[PDB]
């Protein structure tokens, strides 16, 4: 509103007020931090703020020094330089975090002790527009629609909706058409043709009469040769994680055998837990309808995969004959066909029939009589 | 003369892009100086740290699942077959100078980011800042929590260690394969086949570093744009009315205070990322379907879901030769919780019957029902979060091994009711304390 | 509800026979 | 500035003009495309726009049907379904491309034939902002800096600059410190101690007297990809790439052997061209100093890596004895110790000394006397 | 019906954000209609298409240099040693429906 | 890969004084290394397009 002539003599103090008035901001209170210059308290405060800022520079310089000249390489546990290595990362965060934390502390103390206190009230123009921008924008949008005469041309409007809809449906269908895979497409060769992935596992015979051994892992599964299991290769009250191993799979000495062994360990439904119950405990043993003749003497074979969510249950208490899944703490009574007693588990663990071949190493008598792993919609 | 140079630069900028009117309005913007209004500042600042540290991590991370043999400097894992994701994660921690410091800072920043959102959510909830006209800002913020809920989960699974590998088998597969009719179709579309597959980490890595942050950045930009143009609310007090903003201007009080607060967040995060060790992946080795780690240990942001799984009873349905496993309840529960959280202001305006413009924050004591509900929700969330440490809790009283889930399964109706009653009575007492 | 195909039985059972192993893999 | 009662009696046309005047936009021309109603041309133009929209919808529907039912799976060469699969991707783009293109054509036609033609003039108001805004914004910044009491605190100002500068330098070094690697760190085992990677290659002996065979690539994965070679295996004027192979490397059947053979194939400086100069042209061969005895009669061994930028230069012409690099057309005269004669190459290809062992197999007679590959600042 | 809804939502947005003056100042902006002024839009439109097709490609690409053995549908490359980057690149163009079309459009874009 | 080997490697290593230091730093070792493709993938899907979108 004022002309250029008035603004020539306006001071900075009243120029700020004029700017705030245009924006609706009114600074109702403002006072310099130190009313009396030269006081000792103000000088002491200046040193305190500078001390915090100087600490950041000293810590920042330390960060550059510790990053360059300090033993950083990993050291084995119990070594001559193990202690120095253990202080490498903490020194990286100590000299970096404190460098910028002190800078932020000094800046805040600067704006709480040197920048003058101000409280300002700004008139907020919330709600509807002042009835002149509302009418104009409504007419501007209405004029575009009415002027284009699209409303009175039904053939163009219907074609546009159908044309855009047909293009959108095809585009979206072709955009998410590569992610959709049929889960029941027969891809795993089994004894009876090809079945789906979920219906099969590593214990599924690829031909009638195929011999699968309950082989033990010498070291890490998939990285060490598999060795066959003798029936009395586990004292009464133990547990071994057997895997489906064939005679043609090799011992990992070749690349094709190593790939075959890796797939055995990577199988999500492959591991099976072998448990041997003491002969003085078979009185309180309850079988399952269809799996009565699945055990071989005192040897029971149950899948290691939990039926709740697929966690491989490795914990097992020999005293109570309980199989504990460590993920969601579900116990499985081995005496009662590995039935879930407590926890979120609701289905019994699948039992793998076992027997003994001519040699004498524990072999699998056949395939599972039920799907192994977590349940799905199409199960049973 | 520095003043002469500044005047020349200011004249050049004004004569080209005439921003003087726009800049002055920005510098004169008034923001309230309440302590609780910095809650959203921490979440935004933590996101920036995640952006900076996340870019650094991508220079040394291979998201492949291809099997390789370890040959780094870590003695205990020499010769162990692992994936490229696990080997490069070990390479960052050991064979890259400062990689462990950056990795721990990035994980610590994620925790502060997730914690800040939940604490900032309570401030919006308790003070009633979700009312009109800020109803749509609540929806945008609620989507940000859900996006950050899965973003932290995906990043935690990138190293593909034993702990995270078990959490992508217990949650992303069993619960996804247990969904009715179209449950194994999604599991096939997300893993590319069965578990573990070969495109699990690469698909998650693309989602985690770019696609989810891209949506989060767009939503955060819209979120900050709204608050800037909605003239953020203020608490009632001397001179505070519904048609004014009381506080300080952006320049120079708010700008210095806001900028220096960013330094503290970096300093706190940096200190925690060096002194405190988080997520040591080398102890348990690479994830293997054969072996298992004790827990599916998640971070606290994605921990309440695990607690709900254990506490929920083993209820399953078998309609006409089918199966509805226990995992359906957990997934359905997440949908109900997220739906209720997103559409909270719309429900509140239906029962309370108020649809007027609101600019002054409601005192939490003024609304005992809402405060009690929020306290009940917080207590329920805390119990679910602490429900997955039952292994440690069980070895404290030695009265029964299976009775810790009964405390949890009974305490889900008793403890929230107790907190609701205490919060309701406390709010009424505080109302009459000064009246 | 309870799983239909999961019912206990009181049948004693028989000892499995010796596996032979079919040729021609 | 019309009042509320004045804005209620205004028509849509007046409101649009008022809004444009407020925004500084004047529409000097605005007329309907069809002032005369009930004309056959207008109906014809309505159908023309609709026809393009209908074509887009039909093509979009075709894209949905083609993407779902057309045979898309890859078919091997010579199969019955190869022709149908070859049209899978072409049909995807034809239906998708024509659909959205037809919609765009219809949208353009609607704008050019039904949307009214308009000419609008908007005042720029560019250049320097009004002096009222120029002074107020300058005062606000000046008052903030001067009122904060920062200039007259030299200790505070210097500390902030040093602290921020030190912290920035510290955090910049740490950010890029991990990427920095020493090029000359001795990590490659050699007969004369550890050496840098650039100074060594696959032909560098790991110990004194190590036998390195000039093995040829059989072209098949695994099952002895590299086999021994005899001088008689190549006729005069022939060329064949050879690789550094040792007895300890193995035939690749085992996992360890295959990994060892992988670096031989992946070796950047490993490939070597073995050429047999015609005996009638042996009098034109010029020997390089220090490499006179590097040939086994009429057999010459030259590195396959071009000295310019590292591309494999294996376009060996038998009659002209010219080795051509296909990347930037560098030509080397094989008779004159692979001296460059064309292109941007300025250094001759390194020559590998060769000989035969007791069994008659071609083996290396030592290591290269000069670095192999592109030159660097620290070369020679 | 539809007319009432248009005013219903319009008043709802205005009562909360008052985006009337700002939007009108954006729906009144004048742009010249010269043909050469659309050249920059082609680059902008191509970038958007690159963003859409690029996101799709990230769901199937494995960026690794680890050597693997091909076992896909492409007969002329069975058994050939290659990296995972080249392994999944062939998968996109052969094992994914429409992947070759998306890959070709992205490169042309 | 031939284009990468020439352009990205030979030119970078041919730079005076600090030419093989950049090559070593970018490739994480000698050509081709094991980190070039993941680093290029990250720079191509997140960093450079992010800067381009910001600049656009
Ligand atoms: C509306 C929802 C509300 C609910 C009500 C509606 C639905 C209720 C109505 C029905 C419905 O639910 O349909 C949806 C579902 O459909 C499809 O499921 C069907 C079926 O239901 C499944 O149970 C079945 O399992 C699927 O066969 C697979 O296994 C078969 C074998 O299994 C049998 O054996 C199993 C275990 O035992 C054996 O185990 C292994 C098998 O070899 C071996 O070890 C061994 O042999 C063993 O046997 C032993 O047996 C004896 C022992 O005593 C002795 O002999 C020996 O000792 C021996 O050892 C049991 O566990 C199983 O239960 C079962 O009994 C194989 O034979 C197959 O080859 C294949 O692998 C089968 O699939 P198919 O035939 O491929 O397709 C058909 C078609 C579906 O028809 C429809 O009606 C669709 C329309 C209605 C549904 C909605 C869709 C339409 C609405 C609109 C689209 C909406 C706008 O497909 C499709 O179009 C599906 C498309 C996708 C859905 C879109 C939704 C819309 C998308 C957007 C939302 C799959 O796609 C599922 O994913 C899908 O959910
Ligand atoms: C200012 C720029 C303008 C230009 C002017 C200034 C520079 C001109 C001044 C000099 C300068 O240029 O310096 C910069 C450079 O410095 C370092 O280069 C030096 C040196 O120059 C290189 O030539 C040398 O090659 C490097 O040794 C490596 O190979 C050695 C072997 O090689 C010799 O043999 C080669 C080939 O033959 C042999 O081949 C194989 C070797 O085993 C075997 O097959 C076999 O043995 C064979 O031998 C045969 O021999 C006989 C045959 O007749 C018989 O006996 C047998 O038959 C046998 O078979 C030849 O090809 C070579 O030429 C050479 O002769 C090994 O011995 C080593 O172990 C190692 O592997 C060496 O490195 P060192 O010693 O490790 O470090 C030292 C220190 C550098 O000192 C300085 O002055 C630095 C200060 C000045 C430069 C600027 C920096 C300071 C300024 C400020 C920082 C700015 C603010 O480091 C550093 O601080 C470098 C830090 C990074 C740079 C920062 C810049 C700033 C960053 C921001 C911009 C490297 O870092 C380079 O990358 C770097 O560029
Ligand atoms: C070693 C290694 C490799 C580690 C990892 C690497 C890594 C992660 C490194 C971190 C590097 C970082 C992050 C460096 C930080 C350095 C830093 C911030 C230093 C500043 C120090 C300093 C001199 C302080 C004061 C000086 C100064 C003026 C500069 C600060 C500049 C800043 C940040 C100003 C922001 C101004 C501004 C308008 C923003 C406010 C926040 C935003 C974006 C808006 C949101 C917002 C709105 C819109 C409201 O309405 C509102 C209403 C009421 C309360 C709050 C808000 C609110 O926050
Ligand atoms: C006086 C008078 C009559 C007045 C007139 C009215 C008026 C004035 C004006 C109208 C305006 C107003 C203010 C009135 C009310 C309007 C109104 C009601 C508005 C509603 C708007 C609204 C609700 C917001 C929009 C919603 C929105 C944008 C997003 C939708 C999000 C919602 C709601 C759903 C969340 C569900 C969700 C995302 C769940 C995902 C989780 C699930 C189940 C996925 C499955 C699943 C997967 C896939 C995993 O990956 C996974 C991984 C690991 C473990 C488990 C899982 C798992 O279970
Ligand atoms: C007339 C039939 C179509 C209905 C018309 C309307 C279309 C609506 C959407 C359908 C479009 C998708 C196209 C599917 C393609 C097709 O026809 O494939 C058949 C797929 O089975 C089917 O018929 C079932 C039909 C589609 C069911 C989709 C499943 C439901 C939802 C839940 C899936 C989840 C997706 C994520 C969103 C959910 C999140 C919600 C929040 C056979 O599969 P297959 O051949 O084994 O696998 C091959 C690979 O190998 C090869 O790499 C390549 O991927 C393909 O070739 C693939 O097919
Ligand atoms: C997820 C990342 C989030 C970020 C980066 C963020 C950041 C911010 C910031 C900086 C503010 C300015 C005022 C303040 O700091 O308090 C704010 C305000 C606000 N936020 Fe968030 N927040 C996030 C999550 C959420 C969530 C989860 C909700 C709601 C469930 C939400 C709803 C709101 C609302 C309604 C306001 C305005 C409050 C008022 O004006 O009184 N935001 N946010
Ligand atoms: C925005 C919210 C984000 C959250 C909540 C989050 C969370 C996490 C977490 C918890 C981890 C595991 C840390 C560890 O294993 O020690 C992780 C890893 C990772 N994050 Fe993020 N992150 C976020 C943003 C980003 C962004 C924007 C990037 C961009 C590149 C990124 C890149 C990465 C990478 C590459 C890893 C793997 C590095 C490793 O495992 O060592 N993150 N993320
Ligand atoms: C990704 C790259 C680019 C994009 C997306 C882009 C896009 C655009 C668009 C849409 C416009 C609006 C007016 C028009 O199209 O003429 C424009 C204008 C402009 N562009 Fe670009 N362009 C790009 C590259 C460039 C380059 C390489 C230059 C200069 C070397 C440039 C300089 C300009 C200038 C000066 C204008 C304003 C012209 C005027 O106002 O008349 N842009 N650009
Ligand atoms: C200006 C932006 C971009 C340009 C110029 C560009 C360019 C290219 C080109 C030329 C290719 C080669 C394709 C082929 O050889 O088949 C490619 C591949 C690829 N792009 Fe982009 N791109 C851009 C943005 C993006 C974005 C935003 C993403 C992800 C969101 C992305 C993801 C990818 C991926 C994953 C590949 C490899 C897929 C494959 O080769 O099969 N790109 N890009
Ligand atoms: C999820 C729902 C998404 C809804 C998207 C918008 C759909 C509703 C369009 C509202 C137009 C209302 C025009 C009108 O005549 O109503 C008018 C309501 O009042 C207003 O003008 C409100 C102005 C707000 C409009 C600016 C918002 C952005 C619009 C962009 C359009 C491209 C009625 O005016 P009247 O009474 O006839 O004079
Ligand atoms: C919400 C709670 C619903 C409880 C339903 C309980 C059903 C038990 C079935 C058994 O089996
Ligand atoms: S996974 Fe075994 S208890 Fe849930
Ligand atoms: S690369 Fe051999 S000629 Fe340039």
């Amino acid at each position: 509103q004022p002309t250029d002539a008035e603004l020539a003599e306006m001071s900075r103090e009243e120029l700020v007020k004029l700017g705030g008035k245009i924006d609706g901001v009114e600074t109702i209170f403002k006072e310099p931090r130190w009313p009396v210059p030269g006081t000792k308290a103000e000088k002491r405060t200046e040193r305190l703020v500078a001390y915090w800022l100087m600490l950041g520079g000293l810590s920042g310089l330390a960060l550059l020094l510790v990053f360059l000249f300090w033993p950083w390489e990993y050291q084995p546990f119990g070594s001559e330089g193990e202690f120095l290595y253990s202080l490498a990362t903490p020194l990286y965060g100590l000299t970096f975090g404190l460098s910028i934390l002190s800078i932020g502390i000094g800046a805040v103390l600067f704006q709480k002790k040197f920048i003058p206190e101000e409280i300002s009230v700004q008139d907020r123009h919330d709600g509807r527009s002042p009835e002149v921008h509302r009418k104009t924008v409504a007419a501007n949008l209405t004029d575009a629609l009415e002027g284009s005469t699209l409303k009175r041309r039904k053939v163009i409007g219907l074609s546009l909706g159908i044309g855009l809809g047909a293009f959108g449906a095809g585009t979206l269908v072709a955009f998410i058409g590569g992610l959709i895979k049929n889960p029941w497409k027969p891809v795993v060769p089994t004894a009876e043709g090809k079945k789906a992935v979920l219906w099969t596992s590593g214990w599924t015979p690829r031909f009638k009469g195929e011999t699968i051994y309950l082989a033990r892992a010498t070291g890490r599964p998939g990285e060490s040769p598999f060795v066959k299991m003798r029936p009395e290769d586990i004292d009464a009250g133990g547990m071994e994680t057997v895997f489906p191993w064939r005679e043609s799979d090799g011992d990992g000495t070749t690349v094709e055998s190593e790939h075959k062994l890796t797939e055995i360990a990577m199988g999500v439904r492959n591991p099976v837990m072998l448990i041997r119950i003491k002969p003085a405990d078979m009185h309180r043993v309850i079988k399952r309808k269809g799996q009565e003749s699945f055990n071989f003497g005192e040897l029971f074979a149950y899948t290691k995969v939990c039926s709740h969510l697929g966690c491989p249950s490795s914990l097992y208490e020999q005293q109570t004959y309980r199989i504990l899944c460590p993920c969601h703490q579900s116990q499985f009574d081995a005496l009662e066909f590995a039935k879930p007693i407590f926890g979120p588990a609701a289905r019994a663990l699948a039992q793998l029939p076992i027997t003994i071949d001519e040699d004498g190493y524990l072999v699998a008598n056949g395939d599972f009589v039920e799907p192994v792993g977590p349940a799905f919609w199409e199960r049973k | 003369d520095f003043a002469k140079l500044a005047a020349a630069q200011g004249d050049a900028i004004d004569s080209r892009y005439h921003p003087s009117a726009a800049v002055r309005r920005q510098l004169n913007k008034v923001f309230p100086t309440h302590w609780s209004f910095l809650l959203g500042e921490i979440a935004l600042y933590s996101f920036i740290i995640l952006l900076l540290t996340g870019v650094w991590l991508t220079l040394f991370f291979d998201p492949s699942m291809a099997h390789v043999t370890y040959d780094g400097v870590y003695q205990p894992l020499r010769g162990v077959q692992m994936s490229r994701a696990y080997e490069t994660a070990l390479d960052i921690s050991f064979e890259v100078r400062g990689g462990l410091f950056v990795r721990q800072v990035h994980h610590w920043a994620a925790l502060m980011f997730a914690a800040s959102i939940m604490v900032h959510l309570a401030r919006i909830f308790f003070t009633g800042a979700f009312r009109r006209p800020r109803e749509a800002n609540w929806v945008i913020g609620s989507l940000l929590l859900i996006l950050a809920m899965f973003e932290g989960f995906f990043g935690y699974s990138l190293p593909d260690d034993l702990l995270s590998g078990t959490g992508i088998r217990a949650a992303l597969s069993g619960i996804t394969m247990g969904i009715p009719v179209i449950g194994t179709w999604m599991h096939w579309a997300l893993f590319g086949g069965d578990f573990p597959g070969e495109i699990l980490i690469p698909r998650l890595y693309a989602l985690h570093i770019l696609l989810i942050p891209g949506i989060i950045l767009a939503l955060i930009g819209a979120h900050l744009a709204l608050v800037w143009f909605q003239k953020h609310t203020q608490f009632p007090g001397p001179g505070r009315t519904e048609t004014n903003v009381v506080g300080v201007r952006v320049m120079p009080v708010f700008a210095v205070k806001s900028g220096a607060f960013f330094a503290m967040i970096t300093g706190v995060l940096g200190l925690m990322g060096g002194l405190l060790t988080i997520n040591p992946i080398w102890n348990l080795g690479p994830y293997k379907p054969s072996q298992v780690s004790a827990g599916s240990q998640p971070d606290f942001y994605m921990m309440w879901t695990d607690g709900l799984i254990r506490l929920w009873p083993a209820w399953e349905f078998y309609p006409f030769g089918h199966t509805i496993p226990q995992g359906v309840w957990v997934a359905v529960g997440m949908g109900l919780v997220f739906a209720l959280l997103i559409a909270y202001p719309f429900i509140e305006k239906k029962v309370t019957g108020d649809d007027a413009h609101h600019n002054l924050l409601q005192r939490p004591r003024d609304v005992p029902v809402r405060t009690a509900i929020g306290s009940m929700a917080i207590a329920l969330y805390l119990l679910l979060t602490f429900a997955c440490m039952n292994d440690i809790i069980a070895l404290k009283f030695h009265i029964s091994l299976n009775a810790t889930t009964w405390i949890g399964r009974i305490g889900m109706v008793v403890l929230p009711a107790i907190v609701y009653f205490v919060a309701y009575r406390w709010a009424i007492s505080l109302q009459r304390s000064d009246r | 509800c309870s799983p239909p195909g999961e019912t206990a039985s009181s049948e004693p059972g028989t000892t499995p026979a010796i596996w032979t192993g079919s040729p021609s893999p």
